[PDB]
């Protein structure tokens, strides 16, 4: 029981750090192909500095 | 990381090939003997594209 409470929380943990990771950490798991197919730029990424 | 060398391969060429074609417009009619106009082609080699 602990060592599966311990594996969720990791599960969290690397589904977070995953979320933050391409190609600027954003919603990525759409906002990629809503991106590229129409020619514009992520506002996150335009304020990325 | 693989995936975002191959991201920023991709943006470098793009904006290459921008900047070539923004240059190249300055080129348009230059009458020269027969020659009417010049143009810097940029593609991308399909070995390299793969």
């Amino acid at each position: 029981v602990e060592r599966d409470e311990v594996a969720a929380q990791k599960r969290e943990l690397e589904k977070q750090i995953e979320r933050l990771s391409q190609p600027s950490g954003a919603e990525d798991s759409r906002m990629i192909a809503l991106a590229e197919r129409f020619g514009g730029v992520l506002l996150s990424e335009i304020y990325d500095d | 990381s693989s995936k975002s060398v191959a991201n920023i391969i991709r943006k470098t060429i793009q904006r290459e090939q921008n900047r070539i074609r923004m240059l190249n417009q300055g080129l348009q009619a230059v009458s020269f003997g027969q020659v009417r106009g010049v143009r810097l082609n940029v593609n991308v080699r399909e070995s390299h594209a793969i």
